């Protein structure tokens, strides 16, 4: 039981581990998006007036 | 690539600007040669009458 409790926390790390290492990709993926959606259509929207 | 993005759209202004940039300096040169005929007929028309 030692052994399989083990295991089963380990994976537990691995899955826990998987949403941080995601959440910081989230938060940079969001702050990039925001800055190349915001910046290439300021722009843009600078041309058309 | 948003500066990058952002850097081709610049650069796209500047040959878009030159473009109308060549017709307004051709159309000076041109309206200005105007002027110097129209210069000459005052001349002449004012020193005939």
């Amino acid at each position: 039981d030692l052994n399989l409790e083990r295991s089963h926390a380990q994976k537990n790390e691995n899955a826990r581990q998987q949403l941080e290492r995601q959440n910081k990709e989230l938060k940079v993926k969001l702050q990039e998006m925001e800055g190349t959606v915001k910046s290439k259509y300021k722009a843009s929207i600078t041309a058309l007036e | 690539a948003k500066k990058e993005e952002e850097l081709q759209a610049a650069l796209a202004r500047v040959e878009e600007e030159a473009a109308q940039k060549n017709m307004a300096l051709k159309k000076i040169r041109e309206l200005e040669s105007q002027i110097s005929e129209l210069q000459e007929d005052l001349e002449s028309e004012r020193a005939s009458r």
